[PDB]
């Protein structure tokens, strides 16, 4: 298993305009970030302070928003994640940059994305 | 199953 420990903590190391966060109630997250009326292209990069090895890519589709977090930079590969029904557990950053134009955004919708509208 | 997340409930 995995989920066992964790109570109340806070960590957010930033020195620029980074759009990375830790434990953000994904359930309630879609209530806030799911107010944006943009296309399935407004994504964020935060995960959990509960999942030791947990990174999620958040989207902002034109109905809702999501959180893809299951596997981080491991020694068996790199960014190990996909979607509700995908298997792309490989590179991300480098791919995201270039493929930002036409990558694997959200499940079956506007795969194209850019940034999010929350902080800056 | 129980969680939510994606790729799997986590």
């Amino acid at each position: 298993g995995s989920p066992a420990s964790g109570t109340s903590l806070s960590a957010a190391i930033h020195r620029t305009q980074l759009w990375f966060h830790g434990r953000i109630s994904r359930e309630e997250s879609q209530r806030l970030i799911g107010q944006q009326g943009l296309v399935d292209g407004l994504f964020l990069v935060r995960e959990s302070q509960r999942n030791p090895q947990g990174f999620v890519l958040s989207l902002c589709h034109l109905q809702k928003v999501k959180h893809y977090l299951i596997l981080p930079s491991e020694e068996e590969g790199r960014l190990y994640f996909s979607m509700d029904d995908g298997q792309t557990r490989f590179t991300d950053l480098l791919q995201l940059v270039e493929f930002h134009q036409l990558n694997r955004g959200i499940l079956p919708c506007l795969l194209r994305h850019c940034c999010t509208r929350v902080a800056l | 199953p129980q969680p939510e997340y994606v790729n799997q409930p986590d």
